[PDB]
C-alpha cells in the first residue's frame, strides 16, 4: 500500500490549517491506528497523535487528528512559526506499517 | 525521564555488516514495542521491522528480511539491530522508536537515530 499526503503546505501565524493522510486501497479507518509524527531541524522526531486521534502528552492544544472522509487528518489551530517542520502520518496494514511522504509546512 | 539512546554513526565498507544499538530507560522496556526506521536523504520513513521484548518475536518488511536481524537483551534494556551486506542503498539515518502497543497506539519517543555511511 500507497501512503500519500499533500507535499507542501503554506500557512501564516494563527491561522487553522490542515493536512491528510489517504490510502492507495480504501478509505482509512480506525482499523489503520493512524499516527502523525514531528520531525524538526535536525533530524528530530517526536510522536504526536496515535490511534487515529490520541494526542501525546506534552503536545500543545493546537493540534488534533481525526477522520475526514476516507482520510485521516492532522489539523493545526492559531499555528506559530514553532510548528513549521515535516509532518509524517503512518499507517497500519495488519502484517505491517507504511509511512507516508511527509507534508513540509511553513509558517510564513 | 523517557530516553532512547543510540550512537551517531558508522563509517563502514561495502559488503561489511554493522550492528545498531539502542538503549532505553526511565520506563518499563518490556511493556512497549520497539521498531526501526530508515530514513534516506530527502525521502521519508521506511519501515524495518519490530520486536516484542518480552518474547523476542519479530515482525519484518519483506524488504529488509534478507538484510536486518533484530533482537534484544532483556537485563541490559537495549534494543540492536544488524544489517548484511551493507551496500550504497544502506547509507541512511536509522532510528529506534517506541510503540504504546498496549496503551493508546502512538510511536511516542524517538531515539536520535544512527546515521550509517558506507565508503571504500
Amino acid at each position: 500500500a500507497v501512503v500519500t499526503q499533500e507535499s507542501a503546505l503554506t500557512t501564516s501565524p494563527g491561522e487553522t490549517v490542515t493536512l491528510t493522510c489517504r490510502s492507495s486501497t480504501g478509505a482509512v479507518t480506525t482499523s489503520n491506528y493512524a499516527n502523525w509524527v514531528q520531525e524538526k531541524p535536525d533530524h528530530l522526531f517526536t510522536g504526536l497523535i496515535g490511534g487515529t486521534n490520541n494526542r501525546a502528552p506534552g503536545v500543545p492544544a493546537r493540534f488534533s487528528g481525526s477522520l475526514i472522509g476516507n482520510k485521516a487528518a492532522l489539523t493545526i489551530t492559531g499555528a506559530q512559526t514553532e510548528d513549521e517542520a515535516i509532518y509524517f502520518c503512518a499507517l497500519w496494514y495488519s502484517n505491517h506499517w507504511v509511512f507516508g511522504g511527509g507534508t513540509k509546512l511553513t509558517v510564513l | 525521564q523517557v530516553q532512547l539512546q543510540q550512537p551517531g554513526a558508522e563509517l563502514v565498507k561495502p559488503g561489511a555488516s554493522v550492528k545498531l544499538s539502542c538503549k532505553a530507560s526511565g520506563y518499563t522496556f518490556t511493556s512497549y514495542w520497539m521498531h526501526w526506521v530508515k530514513q534516506r536523504p530527502g525521502r521519508g520513513l521506511e519501515w524495518i521491522g519490530r520486536i516484542d521484548p518480552n518474547s523476542g518475536g519479530t515482525k519484518y518488511n519483506e524488504k529488509f528480511k534478507s538484510k536486518a536481524t533484530l533482537t534484544v537483551d532483556k537485563p541490559s534494556s537495549t534494543a540492536y539491530m544488524q544489517l548484511s551486506s551493507l551496500t550504497s542503498e544502506d547509507s541512511a539515518v536509522y532510528y529506534c522508536a517506541r510503540y504504546d502497543y498496549y496503551g493508546s497506539s502512538y510511536f511516542d519517543y524517538w531515539g536520535q537515530g544512527t546515521t550509517v555511511t558506507v565508503s571504500s
